[PDB]
RNA sequence: UUCGGGUCUUGUAAUUGGAAUGAGUACAAUGUAAAUACCUUAACGAGGAACAACUGGAGGGCAAGUCUGGUGCCAGCAGCCG
RNA sequence: ACCCACUCGGCACCUUACGAGAAAUCAAAGUCUUUGGGUUCUGGGGGGAGUAUGGUCGCAAGGCUGAAACUUAAAGGAAUU
């Protein structure tokens, strides 16, 4: 009899299973970020039409109404502090406008690919997975992290970790362990 | 015009002609005569389970033409006998007199699939193992 | 040009036409014993026609004996022949 | 190359109709095919589907292969074509031409706040043919086409971007749609809309300012 | 078979029916 | 036995030894390669399995 | 003038090369009522035969073959059309 | 009593639809995705079946009321060569 934890599915699945040139958008899309699944897109997709269906509603109710200030004004906010919106599209009539793309090229691995480090997505990716890679000294492991903007001057590889700078570790220290009675 | 009435205040006639109406629709009539439950081999329920009586071909409907492997099962709920066909081109040689095999509904809701006449169900498992499972050559029958 | 006999196989019976029923079904009188209900398969439905007491080369359903196959048919000829070869007991008489 | 029958023709060969617009402005009957290849270069032809179509005879059943095609850009010009002939490749290619020769321009509109640049349609549109009714109705920005793939095709030609369908009847008999869904287009030009109430010049013709340039002399 | 004549049939039977109910009262 | 004779019948053939297909990400990425990347050999309708004849 | 260097970019080969890693194990220390497990970590822990992804489909609806054997209105498949 | 012209009410009819409709056709079967004048009744794939049963009304024949199991991928409409 203990308060019932919240659960939230958090994508969503298309309402048409195999409309081919969708299906191929989505396989483009894949390739563009190194996405694991269809699943990932869907997700992204799932939470674009949230922000959409919150738009719409404020958009619904009277221009300069407290709502409409209110809410949209800090769904704007957030949407410019994660980097998906432009400084020069602060307008909730922008927020709809929006489109997958913007969310992907904000996750961590392509942010990561972006500023160098990587060599290619996958690259990223591996690193991102390999515990490689912190943001703010605090390492992350998450590939769709989604990076905040300010956070993102500060996208380094660890202090653990070789790439920047500790114990080699592994199959290198092995390999010295190897050299060094012989 | 317009057969229904429209008034403000008319309200309770739109109510009461709705629900004669929805009698007029299938489902609707299965779900509040409670079909599913007083007829229906099955309960109600998705699945049953019952013991093999004999192994009957049945001659399939026209265009085709095929023996098509089913079973003459009696359930165990209630202890009524239905006709099961046997899915995939072994499997009837699984299956044997006086076995225990868990039968599902064929796809229809109720209804007669494809070609095989006055067949609704499906042979899922057979004493306590699924059939699929004994055709890909997974598991073993353990005997009965 | 001539046509071949084909003797029985295992799982196989020589049977006679007892009687019409309908609906792509013959009562046979199999040469075993049994008066099975030979329901005729697919391919004697088209062109190879039936009699009244003609011999049918009768496949029996292994699982249920009383419901069998029909695969074959003979003439009288043949009928003739299968009697000297000893292969049914001797009553096979077709001349209608 | 091209030698033109109809005057209209005749002027747009010499120049004297710079755009598409005029001749949708004037009504005036588009009736050689290369009049619009040469007003609207960038017209994507998108086939939608090839049918067999027959008939009776006293010896087997004559086929015939009717082609339906949908043409457009993506700045408010459609074209709708249905030709049948015997070989399936002339069919496609008659019905190209048939859809050029159509071709219709399209109100383009704002669901709320003209922003800028217009997304979807101007106003709430019915097209009836058959039994099949398409109703397009205004959608808000970056929600895309809401329709059934056949219609969604035409509207993407079209270059609206975002629209609400409700499609009724049966709609399935795809060719039908096609064309409820054309005249739905249509109709968003002649709807009389208060940003349109006020009376304007009635300017003469360019079959009138250039009569001389018209006919072979 | 014409309506009205399966009509008369399910009617003859009816009469039968009624008949047979009678004699079981 | 009448039934499941075909089965019966056919030849039991074996199931080559292969290289592993790279599965997840990998195996999108490979995809992706395979249509997006190289878009080889078009024909104008572009297809997936060609048959070897 | 025929090549071709291929100066630049791509895919494919049981070719080959150093790097990276947690899945596991596991000193510890956390954790904890005591423990598990997590999070943290000494030590081990990757080269195809592994540290092997399945589940369903490839006529249409509906993404994907008129490839190769077998079967021959049979065995079967097929929600529907077949 | 005719004749002409107008006018209400009626049985219809003729031609066009600019409207409808799947079409045959329709001055309503129009003023319906540009959907709301007021109202009563009836239908919700085809069979089973206007059957079974229970009422009720009939001297009786019958009428009014009226199922389900099960069955089936069509039954139908208007037009076409
Ligand atoms: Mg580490
Ligand atoms: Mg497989
Ligand atoms: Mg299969
Ligand atoms: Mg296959
Ligand atoms: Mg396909
Ligand atoms: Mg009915
Ligand atoms: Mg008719």
């Amino acid at each position: 009899p203990r308060a019932p934890r919240t659960y939230s599915k958090t994508y969503s699945t298309p309402k048409r299973p195999y409309e081919s040139a969708r299906l191929d958008a989505e396989l483009k899309l894949a390739g563009e970020y190194g996405l694991k699944n269809k699943r990932e897109i869907y997700r992204i997709s799932f939470q674009l039409s949230k922000i959409r269906r919150a738009a719409r509603d404020l958009l619904t109710r009277d221009e300069k109404d407290p709502k409409r200030l209110f809410e949209g004004n800090a769904l704007i906010r957030r949407l410019v502090r994660i980097g998906v919106l432009s400084e020069d599209k602060k307008k909730l009539d922008y927020v709809l406008a929006l489109k997958v793309e913007d969310f992907l090229e904000r996750r961590l691995q392509t942010q990561v690919y972006k500023l160098g480090l990587a060599k290619s997505v996958h690259h990223a990716r591996v690193l991102i997975s390999q515990r490689h890679i912190a943001v703010g000294k605090q390492i992350v492991n998450i590939p769709s992290f989604m990076v905040r903007l300010e956070s993102e001057k500060h996208i380094d590889f660890a202090r653990t970790s070789p790439f920047g700078g500790a114990r080699p570790g592994r199959v290198a220290r092995k390999r010295a362990a190897a050299a060094g009675g012989e | 015009g317009k057969g229904k009435p429209r008034g403000l205040n008319s309200a309770r006639k739109l109510r009461v002609h709705r629900r004669n109406n929805r009698w007029a629709e299938t489902t609707y009539k299965k779900r509040l005569l409670g079909t599913a439950f007083k007829s229906s081999p099955f309960g109600g329920s998705s699945h049953a389970k019952g013991i093999v009586l004999e192994k009957i071909g049945i001659e399939s409907k026209q265009p085709n033409s095929a023996i098509r492997k089913c079973v003459r099962v009696q359930l165990i709920k209630n202890g009524k006998k239905v006709t099961a066909f046997v899915p995939n081109d072994g499997c009837l040689n699984f299956v044997d007199e006086n076995d225990e095999v868990l039968l599902a509904g064929f796809g229809r809701k109720g209804k007669a699939k494809g070609d095989i006449p006055g067949v609704r169900f499906k042979v899922v498992k057979v004493s306590g193992v699924s059939l699929l499972a004994l055709w890909k050559e997974k598991k073993e029958k353990p005997r009965s | 040009p001539k046509r071949e006999l084909i003797y029985k196989e295992e799982g196989q019976e020589y049977a006679q036409i007892t009687k019409m029923l309908g609906n792509g079904r013959v009562e046979a009188s199999c040469f075993d014993g049994n008066k099975r209900m030979a329901h005729i398969r697919g391919k004697l439905r088209k062109k190879v026609w039936m009699g009244q007491g003609d011999i049918i080369l009768v496949s029996l359903r292994d699982f249920q004996d009383d419901q069998c196959d029909v695969v074959h048919k003979y003439n009288l000829d043949e009928a003739r022949t299968l009697k000297n070869q000893g292969e049914l007991p001797e009553n096979a008489k077709i001349n209608e | 190359g091209w030698v033109p029958v109809t005057k209209l023709g005749r002027l747009v060969k010499a120049g004297k109709i710079s755009s598409i617009e005029e001749i949708f402005l004037h009504s005036l009957p588009v009736k050689e095919f290369q009049i619009i290849d040469q007003l609207l270069p960038n017209l994507k032809d998108e086939v939608m589907n090839i049918k067999p179509v027959q008939k009776q005879t006293r010896a087997g059943q004559r086929t015939r292969f009717k082609a339906v095609v949908v043409v457009g850009d993506s700045n408010g010009h459609v074209g709708l074509g249905i030709k049948t002939a015997k070989e399936v490749a002339g069919a496609i290619r008659a019905g190209i031409i048939i859809a050029k020769l159509s071709v219709i321009p399209i109100r383009r509109g704002y669901w709320g706040t003209n922003l800028g640049q217009p997304h979807s349609l101007a106003t709430k549109t019915s097209g009836k043919c058959g039994s099949v009714s398409v109703r397009l109705i205004p959608a808000p920005r970056g929600s895309g086409i809401v329709a059934s793939p056949a219609v969604k095709k035409l509207m993407q030609l079209a270059g609206v971007e975002d629209v609400y369908t409700s499609s009724t009847g049966s709609t399935r008999t795809l060719e039908n749609t096609l064309k409820a869904a054309f005249v739905a287009i249509g109709n968003t030009y002649g709807f009389l809309t208060p940003n349109l109430w006020e009376v304007q010049a009635l300017t003469p013709s360019p079959m009138d300012v250039y009569a001389d340039y018209a006919t072979a002399s | 078979m014409r309506a009205k004549w399966r009509k008369k049939r399910t009617r003859r039977l009816k009469r039968k029916r009624r008949k047979v109910r009678a004699r079981s009262k | 036995a009448r039934a499941g004779k075909v089965k019966s019948q056919t030849p039991k053939v074996e199931k080559q030894e292969k290289p592993k297909q790279p599965k997840g990400r990998a195996y999108k990425r490979l995809l992706y390669t395979r249509r997006f990347v190289n878009v080889t050999l078009t024909n104008g309708k572009r297809k997936m399995n060609p048959s070897p004849s």
